[PDB]
């Protein structure tokens, strides 16, 4: 057995926080380290976002 | 029966490197498909049995795997052709000279 074909693939993502910028906006908000506001999707379900 | 038989065994010689040349050109022809098995037939065996007598072909190790199933190698299989092609013109000079000789003997 030598023949050893090689595909691409893609773990889940990367949850390191991104820089935030203060815009003084009232209501713009920010999460902690590992929060999620939860937003209703098109299909119904409950979605999770930043 | 005398003539009949002494030139039988090289007729049927030949026949046998025919055929089998015929497999091989069938499985190198076919050698991009994926799902084939490379076929050959044993000759010496055959041409034993055939001497004494639908042919009974198998299947040819693979030697290294691909993934659409193919194991008819290329290489392999054009030595094996080349082989076979020398094999047949020697059969065929070996019967023309018998040949030969037996009509030169009326003379």
């Amino acid at each position: 057995a030598t023949r050893t074909l090689v595909t691409a693939s893609t773990p889940g993502a990367d949850m390191t926080p991104g820089q935030l910028d203060y815009t003084s906006r009232p209501l713009d908000v920010a999460l902690q380290q590992d929060g999620w506001l939860v937003v209703q999707a098109a299909d119904g379900a409950e979605g999770y976002t930043r | 029966d005398r003539l009949d038989a002494a030139l039988r065994f090289q007729q049927e010689a030949l026949n046998l490197r025919a055929q089998r040349q015929e497999i091989l050109a069938a499985n190198i022809a076919n050698a991009d498909t994926p799902g084939y098995q490379a076929r050959d037939i044993d000759f010496a065996s055959e041409l034993k049995k055939v001497m004494v007598r639908a042919v009974d072909l198998l299947y040819r190790v693979p030697d290294q795997p691909s993934l659409d199933g193919n194991t008819v190698d290329m290489d392999r299989e054009r030595t094996q052709f080349a082989d076979n092609s020398l094999k047949y013109q020697m059969g065929l000079t070996v019967l023309g000279s018998q040949l030969k000789g037996m009509m030169n003997v009326l003379q």
